[PDB]
């Protein structure tokens, strides 16, 4: 943190055990800070939303057993992290990542084969 | 010797030159032309190529179909396989 | 739309389409954007298609003629036209006509023809 | 939601659902839309390709 | 045998008695040439491929010298150099500077190798000018700009050999040479259209594509062409989301650098009577409407009738590919149908070829089986108009072999000398045993092709057991364990793909039913006694022709040019289209209009993504797993029970074997929505050789012009 | 579950209504593989459409074949989203970020490994290549002792 208040040096991870040591930090310090994000960024969404928002995309890499690639999946966490919390990311790029503000929702792609081929492919 | 009436259509898949295929290939050079002879109403398709581990497909009302594979069956096992689909 | 002469004649020089896929004015001055709004001060050119067949013929002694576009090096790639034929021969880049004089006979007696000729 | 819309009177929409540059194919006419409501019922219409 | 030579520096291993360009080509070396073409007789006019060869005072001809067993090569020597500069020279002195308003801008070879072996400038400003020379009217579909001829003698050398339509020469000599017939004619070959893409220069261009395109702004895709049965490699050439133009792409299996003008032309059919949303016949007028209440009223009309078991009838158009045909297939078979016909006549009733063994419907020695063959009779066809390229394959080989022909059939305009044995069954039995049988007796390799006309014929059942019990008693040359005599040669390219999945009426009873409802699926040759006239018509497809007049639902499909399609061709080469462009309006997929309607039927076929849909085609048949590749069938010998044992009592009736196409330029919806086959037809029945026929431009009595092509 | 479009699939931002449904997304944990599709910064929807590995084929206008020499990578058209007519220019308006974009390989494999790499769909299309024959210019000029059945004119 020595050029910027949340900067972490670039290191790689030794084995397993470092690796989801790393990852379980990462996790805890997101979920720590979602009442810090939700009022700088005026998330209009519960503290709850936002921490079961921040799990899926924990969730996303759960199966990963590579360990180089655990090591960009941690370096662009600890980006996103630093970028949040300085308050660098503008309000619209953070309330994006929430994928129902979309004038379309959640709801983008269709749900079966009938309902998209009404639709022509949604 | 027919089959059962309700029976649509057979299919089956084999290899043209594969030893896996070689039991399902002397099965209808000696099957198939009797299998035609009794019931020519229905279609008995013969469908091959490399690599394919042999299979049988017979077809009913209402398309439902049963697959029973080939392989490791010897000549004779063969004929009671298909009687097995055939027959009702 | 329409009640202006402007909206619904092609050109000034000419009333309808010199191509298939030419879009009539009628048709693309039609619709929500084109009210409201004044047809005399759109952009209207002279048709060059009418313009270039009120061109009179160059007679010529030769069987092949040289066609620059009439600027020097202010025209087009300097090309040869072939005037055999007893029709009437055009530069491909500009237009301008060529006829032999040996069809002169033929081509007045013809009843229309696709340049002045004289 | 369709991509087929016949008119009350029996013309046919041909629509291609996207965002701004796509085809809504719906004209519309909104009279009072400078007002508060105006500008959501504009902004619907527009942001999906329609006139 | 094998000669080896060195050819700058590198040996390479060249077939003796091949010319020295070949060993170039083979040895990776760039040889510029402009009237060598690999599949064109050797011509040495040009002067572009002259290299230097070790123990020569003067370059040679690369194109024309042949390979011997020691030769030293230098293809970039001073001596090269200098040659390949002195006649870019002479090419240019007197070639029109028509750059900008040449097709052949962007795309040519005159330009190119001008840009890699010429020299940077011209030296030739000449007062007396250049050499300027009238245009020919050769026809419709060829627009002439004879000033850019450099005399290479590529057509000329096409349409003699491989068109056999020898009405191109050049007339003259000296500079004042020129390519054209000598009297104005049109040129009447279904393969003149090649010309255009022979041509190295723009003298030789397509009125149709006459100024509309750069060869730079085009995708390029690589498909399959659909308006014939020979599978035609092709590349579909599109800017946004028209199709400009189709050129052929190499396929030595099928095609061989040729197409036809039907598969060249016809694209401009794709864009004229569009089936662009849903239709439902109203008080007797098709109404628009939207894809979810018309697909419910073709359930509730088919609850209403309340089918009974093959009460409800397919029938299979021309342009149809495998994987809608398989939807299909199961959607019928769910509803109790397996009532499966197809759009020629005859195809609603069972088949006299089966479908049980693949050797009894295919081209079984394929195409390239031609290439080798020494006596062939022809059985029900006219292969130029039902196969053009598979025609001219048939002339090559006939006119560098001792080949002999016969048919049997309706006479026909060949451009190969053949034997005409008769028109009827008789006349095939009394030549089988006749003197042209012991040509294919004695012959190593004989080949008997069988038409599809034939399989519509009502004596087929007879013609069918006719040949094969020929075929069989003659084995060890017409069966040997690499070659097989008997093929049978499709004219559409979905025939081959239905049969392959079984696609057909399987038995007579199925056949007698009365259907209440017909799915046209594609079918517009459909006999009107196939299709009842109180029965409910669906026409799926994508041109408004008689199906879509017909029918009380019309849904819009894709077609051949927006669909990656499965299509087997009369080989049994299973090959793949790719879609160039994307669907129009609210057309939707084909196969998923199938898979749509089986939701509001109640009985939703399992697959609902097209890669689930071609699992399921592994399961009909494996071939068709297998991509641009023959599978080559083994239980060959097992086709005599359907040719002869279950054709044993044939009630033959002795008319005469009927011709199949009225007219080349008609044969499908695509081809009769064309402008520019309406013009073909026009000027082939009339016979006018000018260009602006139906057209724009300036005309004796069109001194105005006219904005409309094809009328 | 043997190809079945996974229609569960969570979207991100550049998902459209043009997007296909994918059936697979590279989980991370396939063998021998790197899973860059997962950490590319790519949307979903290049797991889910389809590329064609192929070596283009010689024009037929011209006998050049340097473009031929490479294999070349792009996206299939999709049947909605890859051309419409702008209403006011009457430009081509269009959806497929991929359109424009062509990827070039030295062979066969390195064009597969990548694709692999990044979780594509591909189709491999075999180059058609010619048949070798002898070409003689002698032949031209071959001696018929029958009838000629043929009037070569150069
Ligand atoms: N908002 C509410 O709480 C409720 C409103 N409504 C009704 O809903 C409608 C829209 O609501 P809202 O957006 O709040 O209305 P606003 O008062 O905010 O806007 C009304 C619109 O009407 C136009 N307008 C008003 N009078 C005239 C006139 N004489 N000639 C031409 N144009 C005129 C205004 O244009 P300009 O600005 O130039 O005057 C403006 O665009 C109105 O009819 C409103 O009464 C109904 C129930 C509740
Ligand atoms: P448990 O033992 O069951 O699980 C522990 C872990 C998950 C470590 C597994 O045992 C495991 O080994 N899994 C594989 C390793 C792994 O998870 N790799 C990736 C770790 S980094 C990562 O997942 C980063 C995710 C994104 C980070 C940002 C999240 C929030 C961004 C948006 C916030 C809201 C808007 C501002
Ligand atoms: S043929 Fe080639 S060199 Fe000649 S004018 Fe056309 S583009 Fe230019
Ligand atoms: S017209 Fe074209 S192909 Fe024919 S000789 Fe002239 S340049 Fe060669
Ligand atoms: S290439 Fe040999 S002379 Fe033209
Ligand atoms: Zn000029």
């Amino acid at each position: 943190v020595q050029p910027t208040k949340f900067a972490v040096t670039v290191r790689q991870s030794r084995n397993w055990a470092d690796a989801k040591q790393r990852v379980i930090a990462a996790y805890r310090a997101w979920i720590r800070a979602a009442p810090e994000i939700q009022t700088m960024y005026s998330i209009p969404f519960p503290v709850s939303h936002i921490r079961t928002r921040i799990r899926q995309e924990f969730e996303r890499h759960r199966y990963v057993n590579k360990l180089n690639v655990v090591d960009v999946l941690l370096q662009q966490s600890n980006a996103d992290f630093q970028e949040t919390m300085n308050f660098w990311r503008q309000q619209s790029h953070v309330m994006a990542f929430f994928k129902e503000e979309h004038f379309r929702g959640e709801k983008r792609l269709p749900s079966n084969f009938i309902t998209g081929f009404l639709e022509g492919r949604n | 010797y027919a089959f059962a009436k309700g029976v649509k259509e057979l299919r089956f898949l084999f290899c043209q030159t594969s030893q896996h295929s070689a039991e399902a290939r002397s099965f209808l050079n000696r099957a198939y032309p009797i299998m035609k002879k009794h019931n020519p109403t229905i279609p008995i398709l013969l469908r091959e190529a490399q690599g394919t581990i042999p299979r049988v497909y017979a077809r009913y009302e209402f398309g439902r179909e049963k697959m029973e594979s080939l392989e490791g069956l010897t000549d004779k096992q063969i004929e009671e396989t298909v009687a097995k689909l055939v027959k009702t | 739309t329409g009640r202006p002469a402007s909206a619904v004649m092609q050109a000034p020089n000419r009333a309808e389409v010199w191509s298939r896929s030419q879009r009539p004015r009628s048709e693309a001055m039609a619709g929500p954007r084109f009210e409201q709004t004044d047809f005399d001060a759109q952009p209207r050119p002279w048709a060059a298609i009418e313009l270039i067949h009120k061109q009179p013929v160059r007679w010529t002694h030769d069987r092949i003629v040289a066609c620059d576009g009439g600027g020097g090096p202010h025209g087009h790639p300097k090309i040869y036209i072939n005037t055999d034929k007893p029709e009437i021969a055009t530069c491909n880049y500009c237009g301008l006509p060529f006829a032999n004089e040996h069809h002169r006979k033929y081509l007045e007696s013809l009843p229309q023809t696709s340049y002045p000729l004289n | 939601i369709s991509d087929i819309h016949i008119t009350r009177t029996g013309k046919p929409l041909i629509r291609i659902q996207g965002g701004r540059s796509s085809l809504g194919e719906h004209t519309a006419t909104v009279f009072g839309a400078t007002g508060q409501l105006g500008r959501y019922i504009v902004n619907r219409l527009a942001r999906q390709g329609c006139t | 045998a094998e000669v080896e030579l060195t050819i700058d520096g590198k040996k390479v291993s060249i077939e003796a008695g091949s010319a020295l360009i070949q060993a170039c080509e083979k040895a990776g070396v760039v040889v510029p040439r402009y009237c060598y073409h690999e599949k064109l007789a050797i011509a040495g006019n040009c002067r572009m491929c002259l290299v230097e060869v070790e123990r020569s005072p003067k370059p040679v001809a690369s194109c024309a010298w042949p390979v011997q067993a020691g030769m030293v090569v230098k293809t970039n020597s001073p001596l090269t150099h200098k040659a390949r500069e002195g006649v870019m020279e002479f090419l240019l002195a007197n070639h029109p500077l028509d750059c900008p308003i040449c097709d052949q801008g962007g795309e040519c070879d005159l330009q190119d190798q001008s840009m890699r072996y010429g020299a940077d400038r011209g030296r030739f400003h000449e007062i007396g000018g250049k050499r300027a020379v009238e245009d020919k009217n050769i026809g419709p579909l060829i627009k002439t700009s004879m000033n850019r001829c450099i005399h290479c003698t590529r057509c000329v050398r096409f349409m003699n050999d491989i068109a056999g339509a020898p009405e191109l020469g050049s007339t003259g000599r000296g500079n004042d040479l020129q390519i054209g017939t000598y009297l104005e004619k049109n040129l009447d070959s279904e393969l003149s259209g090649n010309v255009i893409d022979l041509c190295p220069v723009g003298a030789l261009t397509s009125k149709p594509y006459a100024f509309r395109a750069r060869p730079w702004e085009l995708k390029r895709t690589e498909s399959i062409d659909v308006l014939d049965g020979l599978g035609s490699n092709i590349r579909v050439d599109s800017r946004g989301l028209e199709v400009m133009r189709i050129l052929p792409r190499l396929n030595d299996d099928v095609n061989e650098e040729w197409i036809n003008d039907k598969t060249r032309f016809a694209c401009d059919g794709l864009k004229t009577q569009r089936l662009t949303m849903p239709l439902v016949r109203r008080d007797g007028k098709f109404e628009p409407a939207t894809w979810e209440q018309a697909l419910t009223e073709i359930a509730h009309a088919y609850q209403t009738l309340a089918p009974k078991e093959n009460e409800f009838k397919v029938i299979a158009g021309q342009l149809v590919e495998v994987e809608s045909l398989v939807a299909m297939k199961d959607l019928a078979n769910r509803l109790g149908s397996e009532n499966l016909a197809l759009d020629f006549p005859g195809g609603s009733q069972p088949l006299a070829h089966g479908v049980d063994i693949r050797s009894n419907y295919l081209f079984n020695s394929k195409i390239w089986g031609i290439e080798e063959a020494d006596a062939i009779l022809l059985v029900g066809t006219n292969p130029r108009h039902e196969a053009a390229v598979l025609n001219a394959r048939i002339r090559k080989q006939w006119l560098r072999s001792d080949l002999e022909i016969a048919a049997v059939g309706q006479p026909w305009e060949s451009t190969f000398d053949y034997e005409h044995l008769g028109t009827d069954l008789a006349a095939l039995k009394n030549a089988l045993s006749g003197p042209f049988g012991e040509k294919l007796k004695k012959a190593k390799r004989p080949m008997i092709i069988v038409g599809s006309g034939v399989t519509e014929h009502p004596d087929a059942k007879a013609f069918y057991e006719t040949v094969w019990s020929f075929v069989e008693k003659n084995a060890s040359n017409f069966l040997t364990e690499e070659w097989c005599g008997y093929n049978v040669l499709q004219r559409a390219a979905s025939r081959a793909g239905a049969f392959e999945v079984g696609f057909v009426v399987p038995s007579p009873e199925v056949a007698a039913t009365k259907p209440k409802f017909v799915w046209l699926l594609g079918a517009d040759e459909f006999d009107p006694a196939d299709v009842p006239k109180d029965a409910f018509i669906v026409y799926q497809g994508h041109h408004g022709d008689r199906g879509a007049e017909i029918a009380d639902i019309v849904l819009p499909g894709a077609a051949y040019t927006e669909k990656a399609g499965t299509y087997v061709n009369t080989e049994g080469r299973v090959q793949m289209t790719r879609a160039a462009t994307g669907l129009p309006g609210a057309a939707r997929t084909d196969w998923k209009i199938i898979r749509a309607v089986s939701e509001f039927l109640g009985v939703p076929l399992p697959y609902d993504d097209v890669a689930q849909l071609r699992d399921r085609m592994a399961e009909i048949s494996p071939a068709l797993a297998a991509y641009d590749v023959v599978e080559p069938v083994a239980l060959r010998h097992l086709s005599k029970v359907q040719l002869v044992d279950q054709n044993k009592g044939a009630k033959v009736t002795g008319e005469p074997l009927k011709k199949v196409v009225e007219n080349f330029y008609f044969t499908d919806v695509i081809s009769r929505s064309s402008p520019t086959m309406a013009r073909c037809s026009a000027a082939k029945e009339t016979g006018d050789p000018r260009t602006n026929f139906m057209a724009p431009g300036m005309e004796e009595d069109r001194p105005m012009g006219q904005i409309a092509y094809g009328a | 579950p043997r190809n079945a479009p996974d229609y569960n699939v969570p979207i991100d931002i550049a998902t459209s209504t043009f997007t296909p449904v994918p059936k697979n997304v590279q989980d991370g944990s396939e063998e021998n593989v790197v899973p860059a599709g997962l950490i590319s910064g790519a949307p979903m929807e290049l797991q889910a459409r389809t590329v064609r590995i192929y070596k283009p084929a010689k024009p037929a206008t011209q006998s050049g074949e340097k473009n031929t020499q490479l294999w070349r990578m792009d996206w299939d058209v999709l049947g909605k989203g890859h051309r419409w007519e702008n209403p006011l220019m009457g430009w081509q308006s269009s959806a497929d970020f991929m359109q424009g974009t062509h990827l070039t390989f030295k062979t066969k494999e390195d064009a597969i490994a990548f694709a692999e790499k990044q979780g594509y769909e591909y189709f491999v299309q075999e180059p058609n290549e010619r048949h070798f024959r002898p070409k003689a210019y002698a032949n031209n000029f071959l001696y018929s002792p029958g009838k000629l059945k043929h009037i070569r004119t150069k």
